[PDB]
C-alpha cells in the first residue's frame, strides 16, 4: 500500500527504511509578493544544495542511505539493534542522538577523507 | 557484533521552527471579481484535491498563543489592505468648515447631518457650495454653539476613499509552506488550544480562512465539532483574552434599512467623491436580529463549559464592555461595503446562580474608519445606494474577566476583543508550521568497503 | 567535426549519441526586469535541480547515459535494436514512449530502491 | 537476447511550451544615446557573433497566429511606454478654458488656432495670459458658436509630457531564452507562417527587432526573399487580418516642411511645457510621397499572388477604409518624434479585372495621443522646431476583406490594423520557442552490476 | 591543528592536500536592497552549480579529489614530482597552467565520455 | 613513471574579480534608534567574533586608487540618502518673495536675516505672513537694493527638509562577500596603499566604518600604528589627491554656542516644516579650537614625510584653498545635525625651509545642502534647540599640490577634497576582493580504474 508525506512518522524506524523517497521527491517540490515567494523558493533550494553536499561529502551523494566506516560508539547509544529497528521511533531517537549529530558529522567527513586520500596514495604507486 | 554508522535521508523527522509561507486563493476568485480587497494577483490558483496524511501513532504539542504564522497574518492582509489603498482617491481638499444642520426627518435624532461646504471646481481659483448627509460620529465640533463642524481625522491625517468598484467581501485564503516545510493539523475534536493532540495530519496548504474583521463576536468562522471549547493561554489570568468556539452557529441578520441615494462630486482632474444625497422614505436605525431562546440555550451552554474550569459554587455574571473607544465596545464589522457599531448590551445582561421572540439592538454608522487601531492611517466608506441585509453565523465569542478581590464566589466576564490577531488566532488554533531535518544517523551492521 | 547545439536531433539516435555534452552545458548556460531575469534564473536553475534529482533517485547521478536492472517491456514496444538504433530519430521516439514514460519511470525509482536495498542487508551480514 | 532500460541525459528532444524570455540591446545603443524611450538598463549587451545552428533533417510545424512571444511583446512595449512615461511632467493645470481664433496664415485653413489662456505663474495665487499655436484635431468645442475650447482628454484622464531629451527611434531589440528553453527559427524562405519548415536552424537570440508602431503599412520591418507572402490565420474568414510581405521594400518621405519654434513656459516649481509659437514663412500641409511606378507594380504582384487563394475568374477592389477613429482609418505612426496621420484613400483606388511622377497623399498631425487604443493614458507630444523629414522602407501591408454576398465574382480589400500585436507577428512570424526535455529511455543490451 | 579559510595557500600543496574540506563548505556558506542580496545569493548558487557539473562531466562528481585517465603531457610542465609537492605553491602553480586549463578540460571531458561509452559498449554484449 | 591528470576541488587559489557586496550593521543599532539616515532594515546584524585567518608566507598585490566597492560604497550611501529623502516633506510652497531685514543683535553682523512670507493656512485659499530667521547664505536677493530675496534652489529644484526623528550620526557598517568571495586585509602597518603586502589576512566582513563626510580633513577614522603614511597614485603627479593618515589623532572641538529656538508651522494637511525663532541670549560666531602645540608637532611630522618623496633641498609652503564654491574651499562637515563650514586658512599658513594656545577659527551655517555635488537634489537642514558641542578625532588629511614652474626648489600644498569616493578609500585602503577558483588540476602517478 503507497504511504503518504511523512506517513511512517509514527512507525517504527525498520519500517520507515522503506519509505525515503516520499519526503526526497518533497524536499524540491513547488512585486513584493514576488520578492517573498522568490526568496523562500531560494532559501528551498540552498537547503537543498546544503543538504546535498553534506551527503556528497560523505562519500554518499546520489544514494538513498549510504553506509560508512566510522565505528558505532557505544557512549552515543548502547542500545540494541532489535530494539532500536523494531520498537524505536525516528523522532525520540533524533532527540536522543541530538547530543552527538556534530561529533558524528565530523568523525563522517574525517573517515571519508582519510580512506579517500589513502585510495588515492594506494593507486599512486599503480 | 560491530557497528557502523549510517547514513539515512529522506527521514521522517521534523523539529519546531519559524518560518513565511505563501497564499493561494480559489480559482473561481480568478473568473472576475478582481475588484476585491483581498484579491490577489500573486496568490496562486489553490492545489485541486488537497491531500491530507493521517501520521498515526503521533503525538505533537500543539500551542497557538506564541504560534507563528499569526503575526504574518496580521502583516498581510494589513499590506494587503494598504495596496488596495494606495491606488485610489486622497481626500486632502475636502479638509474644509462644514455648515451642518440637523435633520427635520418628516413625513435618529441628530445622527443625520445636512453639511453644506466650498468644493473646488473644475477651475482651480473657482469654488462652488455644495451639501452632503453626514453622521454624528464622523463631524465633531470646531467651536462650542454647533454651528462650524470639521472631519475627526482633519488634524490627524488624510483620508482616502475605497474605490467604488472594490468590494470588502472576505475570500478563503490557504497558506501553503515552502518546500522542506509542513503544516501540521490537531484533527481531535476535543482539542482546547494547547498541549498534546493523539491525532495529528499533515497538509500542503490549510484549508481556505475568510479574514473576518470583527470585535465581540466572530463571524462566518469554522465550528466546533462535539462540545463547547474554551481556549485561554493562561485561565486563572484575567489579563489574558478567552476564546469560546460554538459547536452550532447562531443566525445574525444585519439590515440597515434606508434608502440611499449616491450622489458623485468632480473634486479634482480625475477625481470623484461619492456623497450621501436626500434619504428616499422613511429615516430608521439599523439594527440586528438574534433569536431569543438560541442565545438563551448558547448563554446557558457557555455558563456550564465555564463552570468546570473554575470552583463549582460560583455565580457568573454578564455585563457589557466598561468603556474605551467605540471599536471595541460595539461589535464593529463589514456589512455590504458599510461599517456597523452595534451595541451589544442586551447580549450580556444575565447572571447565572450556582443553582419566537427576538432580541433587537441599536447599531450606528461610521464613514471615517481607523481599522487595526492605527493612527495617521484612515479610511472613508463611500455609501451604497438602497438597502443592506447580511445574514451571517455567530461561530465564536470574545470575552475578558474582570479581577474579583480575592474569592467573592463571583466572576464577571465582558466582550473585549481590539487585537484582530486573536481573530485570526481562532481560525489557525489546529495548524503548525515544523521544519524537516532529512539528514539522520543509526547504527546497522553494514560496512562500507575500501 | 564539431556539433552545434541540437545538431543531431534529425540524426538517428545511435549517431545522436555521441553529443549529449552540448545539451548538458547548454541546460544551465547564461526592479521589475531585475524580478523577471531573477524567477526565470531561478526557474532554469530549479528544473535543472529537479533533473539531476530524478538522475540521482535510478542510481545514475554524475554520469552522462547510465544502465539500470529493470528489464525491457514489450509491451512498451516490439521493435528490433536495429531499427532503433540506426533509423529511429529521437522525437518520434519520445513520441512513441510518451505513454509509458512514467510508468518507466516508477519502474526505475522501485528497482533502484531495491538493489540498494539488497545491498545494505548483504553488507549488514559482512 | 534480453534487453534493459538505459537512461539518457542530455537528449536532443524538445516540446512546445509558453515561457517567458528576456531582452537584450546592442552595446552601441550604451555609447550614450540613454535618452531613448526603448533605451533599457535591463536589457543586456547582445552577445558577439551569435551561433545560429542549422537542425538537418528537422521538420517543425509553425504557427505564428496562437504563438507565444506576442502578447509578451506587447506587455514589455506597453510597460516600457509606461516607464518612460513616470518621471515625465504631468499636465494637470492646463485644463483651463481656452479663447482660440482662427489663424490668417498671410504673406490648412482652421486647422491652425492661435489659443490663449490663463497659466499659474511662479505664484499659485497669480494667473498671466498667453497664448500657444494648436491642432484643430486635438482641440474640441466647449459650446455651439466656436469661441470657448477645450482640450479633448480634458474629461477623460491627465495627459503627461514627453520628456524632450527622450526620442522615439525604434532600436533593435533581440529575444533571448533563458537556461533550457530554445528559439527555432524556420529558413523555409517561402513559408506562408503556418504548417511545416523544412529547413530549420536554432538560435539563442532572435535577430533585432525595430518596434515600429503603425497601421495600414508597415515600416522599416524585414523582407521576404524569394516571393510576395500572404499570410492568414483563415484566409476564408474576412473577420482575420491578412499580412502581405514583400520581396522588396518601396521608399516613403515623409516631411513636415514648416519652420516651428518652441516656446519653454513654466507651470510650476521645476515644471516646463513646451508650446508652438510663430511659423517661420509660409504654412504648408505635411506630406508622404511614393514613386508611382513602384506602387503600381507592388499592387500588380499582390493583386497576382491573391488571385490564386481565390477564384481565379473573380475581380478584386481595392477601397480606403470604411470608418471609424482616426488612428485606425489613416496611417498613424512616428517620424522625428511627430506623430503623423496620412489619408490613404490614393493607394487604395484601384480595381483589376480577371484579365516619374509621384503619388502624393495629405498627412494631419495630432498632439494628444492614446496609443495601444488606451483609455484614459494619454501623452502630450512637444514641436520640434524646424522642418523634419523621414524616409522609410515598405516592408508589409495590412488588408481586411469584406463579406461579399454569395460568389460575385469580387473580393474587396480595405486596410486595416487596430492590433499592434500584428505589427510584432509580421517579425516574429519565423520564430517559436520550445522547452528541453533532456532526459530519455532506450532499450539496450547493457545491464548494470549488483 | 584545524587551518582556517585560506590557510594552507602559502603552504606546499602536498601539506594544502588536506584541507579541501574548508574551502568546500565555505563555496555556498550565508525592496532593492533585497534585490541586491537575491541576486548575489542567485549568483554564488548557479556559480556552484556550474562548478558541480564541471565536476560530474569529468566522473568526479560527490568526491574531493578525483583521478583521470588522461597522461599527463610534458609541454604543460616538465616539473618533477616532487618539487611540485613540496617546494609548489598553488597560486604560481595555477599561473604556470592558465595557459592550459581549457586544453587539459576538454581532454578531460573527452576521456571520460570515451570510458564510459567504451562500458556501455563492453556491458552491451554482457 | 607516467603521470596523470588529476581534479582537485577546494583549492585555495583566488583570482582578482570586481563583485558586490551587502552591509551589515550592529545588534545594538537595532535596539531602538532606527530613526537615523544610515539605519538600514536591510544590513544584517554583524557576525558575533568574526573570523580572521592569517595567510602566512603569502604575498599579494593590494592596489586602492582603482579598487572597487568604492564606487560602490558611494553609490550604496547615496542610495541611502534619497531612501531617507523620500517619505519627508517635499517645501514647494516656500518658494514665495521674503522680505528680510537685518538683525540689530542689540543688548555676525548682516548674517542672521529676519524674513517675513506669506505663507498657506488650513484653508488653501487664505494666507498669513510669518517671520522666520535665515543665514545670509541660503538667501539670496531678487534686485540690486537689497529688499526682496528669493531661496538660493528656488529656480534650481525643490528643497526636501529632513524628518526631525531623524540622526545624522555616522553608525559602523560592516561589508561582507556572498558565497565564492572573499576579502584580504592588508596587516602590514607600514603599507603606503599601493604595492605588495607580505603580512595578508582574510575576513569575511570589513570592520566597521562609519561614513564620515567632510572634506579637507578626515573625522573619526583609522589611525596608522607606527608612521605617518602618505597615500598617492602618482606622487608626481600633482592633479592627483594626496591622503595623509596620523598615527595619533586630533581633538577637534567645535562648539555652535547661541541659544536656538525651534517654530513647528503648518505649512499644508499634515505637513509641518521647523523654523528658527528668536536668538535666547547674544549671537555668537560659530568655531572650532585646535591645541597649537599638537597642530604644529603633526605639521612638522608631515613635513619631515614630506622630505622623503621630494628633493632634499626643497623649502615647502602650506596654503589655503585658492577658490571655488564653499564647500570645498572650508572644511565642510556634520555636527549634531547642523552643517559647519568652516575657515581653514589658520592651519595651512605656515612656510618650513629646507634646514597651552588655541588656534580658534571661523565657521558658517547653512542650511540649504548640495551634497556630493549634486544638481536638482538639495535638501533643508532643520533647526536644533539650545547650543551645539562636537568633539572629534583629526586621523586624516587630503592635500592637493600645485603645478610649480620647473624645479624652483619650492612646493606648495593646498587642502582639496570634493571627491567624498576618497574618504572611503581612507578607510578600505587594507581591502580587497577576490574570487575563489577552486578547481585545480595537478599530474599525478594515480590512475583511476576502468
Ligand atoms: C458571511 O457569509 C454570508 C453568506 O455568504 C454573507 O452574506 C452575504 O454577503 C454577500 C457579500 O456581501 C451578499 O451578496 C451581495 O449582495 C448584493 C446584491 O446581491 C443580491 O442579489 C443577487 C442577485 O439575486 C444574489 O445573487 C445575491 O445573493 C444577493 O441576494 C450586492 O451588495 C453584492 O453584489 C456585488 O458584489 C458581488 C461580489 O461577488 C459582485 O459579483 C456583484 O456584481 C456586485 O458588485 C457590484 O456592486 C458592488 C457594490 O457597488 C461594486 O463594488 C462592484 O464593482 C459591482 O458594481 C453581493 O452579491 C449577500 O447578499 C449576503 N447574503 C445575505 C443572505 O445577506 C455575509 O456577509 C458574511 N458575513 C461577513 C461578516 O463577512
Ligand atoms: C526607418 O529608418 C530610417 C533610416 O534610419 C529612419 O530615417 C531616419 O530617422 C532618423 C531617426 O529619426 C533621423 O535622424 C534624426 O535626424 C535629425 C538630425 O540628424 C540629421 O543630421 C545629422 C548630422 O548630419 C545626420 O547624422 C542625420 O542622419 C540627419 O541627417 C534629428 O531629429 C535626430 O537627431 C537627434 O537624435 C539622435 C538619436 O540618435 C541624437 O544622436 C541626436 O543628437 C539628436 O538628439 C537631439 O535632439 C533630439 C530632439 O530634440 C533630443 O531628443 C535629444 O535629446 C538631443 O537633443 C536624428 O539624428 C534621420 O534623419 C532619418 N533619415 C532620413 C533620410 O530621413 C526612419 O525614421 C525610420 N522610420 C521609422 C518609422 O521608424
Ligand atoms: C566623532 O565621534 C564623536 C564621539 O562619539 C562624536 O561626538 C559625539 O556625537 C554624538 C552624536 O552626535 C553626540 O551625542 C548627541 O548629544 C546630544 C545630547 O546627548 C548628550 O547628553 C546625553 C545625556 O547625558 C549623553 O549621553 C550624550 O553623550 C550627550 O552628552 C543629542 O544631540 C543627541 O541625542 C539624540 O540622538 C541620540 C542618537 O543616538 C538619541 O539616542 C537621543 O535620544 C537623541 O535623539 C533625540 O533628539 C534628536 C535631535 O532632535 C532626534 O533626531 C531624535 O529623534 C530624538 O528626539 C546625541 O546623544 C555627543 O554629544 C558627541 N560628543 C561630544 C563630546 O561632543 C562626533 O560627533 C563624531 N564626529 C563626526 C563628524 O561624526
Ligand atoms: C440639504 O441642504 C441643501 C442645501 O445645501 C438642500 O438642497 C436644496 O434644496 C432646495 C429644495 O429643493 C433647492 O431649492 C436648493 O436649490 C437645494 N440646494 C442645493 C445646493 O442643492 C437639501 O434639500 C437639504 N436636504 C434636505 C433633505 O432637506
Ligand atoms: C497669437 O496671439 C497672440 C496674442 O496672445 C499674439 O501675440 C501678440 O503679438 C502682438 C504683435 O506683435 C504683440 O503686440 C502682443 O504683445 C503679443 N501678445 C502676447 C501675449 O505675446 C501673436 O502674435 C498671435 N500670433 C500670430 C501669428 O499672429
Ligand atoms: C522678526 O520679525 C517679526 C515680524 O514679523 C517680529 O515679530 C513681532 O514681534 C513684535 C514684538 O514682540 C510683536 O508685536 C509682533 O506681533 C510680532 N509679529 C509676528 C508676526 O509674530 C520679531 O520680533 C522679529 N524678531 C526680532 C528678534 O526682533
Ligand atoms: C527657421 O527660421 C529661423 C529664423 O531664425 C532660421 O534660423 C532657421 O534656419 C529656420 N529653419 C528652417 C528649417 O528653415
Amino acid at each position: 500500500v503507497f504511504l503518504g508525506f511523512l506517513g511512517a512518522a509514527g512507525s517504527t524506524m525498520g519500517a520507515a527504511s522503506n519509505t525515503l523517497t516520499v519526503q526526497a521527491r518533497q524536499l524540491l517540490s513547488g512585486t513584493v509578493w514576488g520578492i517573498k515567494q522568490l526568496q523562500t523558493r531560494v532559501l528551498a533550494i540552498e537547503r537543498y544544495l546544503e543538504v546535498q553536499q553534506l551527503l556528497g561529502l560523505w562519500g554518499c551523494s546520489g544514494k538513498l542511505i549510504c553506509c560508512t566506516a566510522v565505528p558505532w560508539n557505544s557512549s552515543w547509544s548502547n542500545k540494541s539493534e532489535t530494539e532500536i529497528w523494531n520498537n524505536m521511533t525516528w523522532m525520540q531517537w533524533d532527540r536522543e542522538i541530538s547530543n552527538y549529530t556534530n561529533t558524528i558529522y565530523r568523525l563522517l567527513e574525517e573517515s571519508q577523507f582519510q580512506q579517500e586520500i589513502n585510495e588515492v596514495d594506494l593507486l599512486a604507486l599503480d | 557484533g560491530n557497528l557502523w554508522v549510517t547514513v539515512y535521508y529522506g527521514v521522517p523527522v521534523w523539529r519546531e521552527a519559524e518560518t513565511t509561507l505563501f497564499c493561494a486563493s480559489d480559482a473561481k476568485a480568478y473568473d472576475r471579481e478582481v475588484h476585491n480587497v483581498w484579491a490577489t494577483h500573486a496568490c496562486v490558483p489553490t492545489d485541486p484535491n488537497p491531500q491530507e496524511i493521517v501520521l498515526e501513532n503521533v503525538t505533537e504539542n500543539f500551542n497557538m498563543w506564541k504560534n507563528d504564522m499569526v503575526d504574518q497574518m496580521h502583516e498581510d492582509i494589513i499590506s494587503l489592505w494598504d495596496q488596495s489603498l494606495k491606488p485610489c482617491v486622497k481626500l486632502t481638499p475636502l479638509c474644509v468648515t462644514l455648515d451642518c444642520k440637523a435633520f427635520n426627518s418628516s413625513s435618529a435624532m441628530q445622527e443625520m447631518k445636512n453639511c453644506t461646504f466650498n468644493i473646488t471646481t473644475s477651475v482651480k481659483g473657482k469654488r462652488q457650495q455644495e451639501h452632503a448627509l453626514f453622521y454624528k460620529l464622523d463631524i465633531v465640533p470646531l467651536n462650542k454653539n454647533g454651528r462650524q463642524y470639521r472631519l475627526i481625522n482633519c488634524n490627524t491625517s488624510t483620508i482616502t476613499q475605497a474605490c467604488p468598484k472594490v468590494s470588502f467581501d472576505p475570500i478563503p485564503i490557504h497558506y501553503c509552506t515552502p518546500a522542506g516545510y509542513a503544516i501540521l493539523k490537531c484533527n481531535n475534536k476535543t482539542f482546547n488550544g494547547t498541549g498534546p493532540c493523539n491525532n495529528v495530519s499533515t497538509v500542503q496548504c490549510t484549508h481556505g480562512i475568510k479574514p473576518v474583521v470583527s470585535t465581540q463576536l466572530l463571524l462566518n468562522g469554522s465550528l466546533a465539532e462535539e462540545d463547547i471549547i474554551i481556549r485561554s493561554e493562561n485561565l486563572t489570568n484575567n489579563a489574558k483574552t478567552i476564546i469560546v468556539h460554538l459547536n452550532e452557529s447562531v443566525e445574525i441578520v444585519c439590515v440597515r434599512p434606508n434608502n440611499m441615494t449616491r450622489k458623485s462630486i468632480r473634486i479634482g482632474p480625475g477625481q470623484t467623491f461619492y456623497a450621501l444625497n436626500e434619504i428616499i422614505g422613511d429615516i430608521r436605525q439599523a439594527h440586528c436580529n438574534i433569536s431569543k431562546e438560541k442565545w438563551n440555550n448558547t448563554l446557558h451552554r457557555v455558563w456550564k463549559k465555564l463552570v468546570e474550569h473554575f470552583p463549582n459554587k460560583t455565580t457568573i455574571r454578564f455585563d457589557r464592555h466598561s468603556g474605551g473607544d467605540l471599536e471595541i465596545t460595539t461589535h464593529s464589522f463589514n456589512c455590504g461595503g458599510e461599517f456597523f457599531y452595534c451595541n451589544t448590551s442586551g447580549l450580556f445582561n444575565i447572571t447565572y446562580n450556582s443553582n419566537t421572540k427576538v432580541i433587537t439592538l441599536p447599531c450606528r454608522i461610521k464613514q471615517i474608519i481607523n481599522m487595526w487601531q492605527e493612527v495617521g492611517r484612515a479610511m472613508y466608506a463611500p455609501p451604497i445606494a438602497g438597502n443592506i441585509t447580511c445574514t451571517s453565523n455567530i461561530t465564536g465569542l470574545l470575552l475578558t474577566r474582570d479581577g474579583g478581590n480575592n474569592s467573592t464566589e463571583t466572576e464577571t466576564f465582558r466582550p473585549g476583543g481590539g487585537d484582530m490577531r486573536d481573530n485570526w488566532r481562532s481560525e489557525l488554533y489546529k495548524y503548525k508550521v515544523v521544519e524537516i531535518k532529512p539528514l539522520g544517523i543509526a547504527p546497522t551492521g553494514c560496512k562500507r568497503r575500501v
